[PDB]
């Protein structure tokens, strides 16, 4: 599953905005 | 008085605060009843201006608000400059009548300090409302943390990051802005060395979660320990952000509302 | 809101400029 992937894609997202 | 508990309150009411320690300390050595001052029914009526629409504002931020202790702290802080005001405008026409009238600088003095003081008053009120909308946000991720317990699943975990990762951002935001207008070091460091940690922990926490919601799913695996792992990031960021609500809640707590 | 720190500027500048025309010698 893309769930995985997904998962990272958006905690990936966030942490560019926490930065 | 010194009443500047942020950077910028205090960058705004400094400038003026020292010119009123100086007309206290020249009219104790008797140096200020001296000259004869100009007409101050000019700008007099300036300040009178000033302080009906810093009133007005502070009536209607009352009015919205839904700070319930801002409700009621912040009138008081109105009157405070507007009848210290009157003593200003008082003054003003003592010496327009007597340019060397002592006791129309006692009222020049006393009203100076008492449109100083309720301007830092009206302010630092507003501002400690400031201070509860981020412990509330705080508070609000703390909840959501331990929602970190229940995710069982690929699926959960998305939803949770994806939550997660809002809250995280905007505490973030407000905690920076924060620390930056803080008056004292020890806090700006805990404040900040604090909220690193937590962002430090936040793509840790979400390993934890990854392993622990893959391992159970390769079942047939060591998950005591995926456990434990995602628990205690959970418990240090949870501890982390307590660090900065209790400092928050210590630099901004002004004892009126018990 | 943002505008009281807006207010309390302008009424720390009244005061300001009252204070200084006392302020000469």
């Amino acid at each position: 599953y893309e769930k995985a992937k997904e998962v990272s894609s958006a905690l990936s997202k966030v942490l560019s905005k926490i930065d | 008085m010194p009443v500047f508990h942020t950077r910028t309150i205090e960058s705004i009411l400094e400038p003026v605060a020292q010119q009123i320690s100086h007309l206290v300390i020249m009219h104790e050595e008797g140096e200020v009843d001296g000259k004869a001052i100009p007409d101050l029914t000019a700008p007099v009526a300036a300040v009178q201006a000033a302080v009906s629409n810093l009133v007005r504002v502070g009536k209607e931020t009352v009015q919205t608000t839904e700070d319930q202790i801002l409700k009621r702290d912040m009138p008081p802080a109105f009157i405070k400059v507007e009848n210290a005001c009157t003593k200003l405008v008082q003054a003003a026409q003592m010496l327009q009548s007597d340019p060397y009238s002592v006791p129309a600088r006692d009222y020049l003095i006393d009203g100076s300090r008492g449109i100083l003081s309720g301007t830092s008053d009206l302010l630092l009120t507003f501002d400690e409302a400031e201070v509860r909308k981020i412990i509330r946000v705080c508070k609000g991720i703390l909840e959501y943390l331990t929602v970190a317990e229940v995710v069982e699943t690929m699926e959960d975990l998305v939803t949770y990051t994806k939550n997660l990762g809002p809250g995280m951002t905007k505490m973030a935001k407000m905690i920076d802005e924060r620390q930056q207008e803080l008056t004292h070091q020890e806090h700006r460091v805990m404040l900040v060395n604090s909220m690193n940690t937590v962002k430090e922990l936040l793509p840790v926490l979400i390993s934890a979660m990854k392993i622990f919601v893959t391992t159970k799913n390769s079942k047939n695996q060591g998950i005591e320990e995926a456990l434990k792992n995602r628990n205690f990031t959970v418990e240090k960021m949870s501890a982390e952000i307590n660090e900065i609500i209790r400092v928050l809640q210590l630099t901004s707590w002004d004892e009126d509302a018990w």
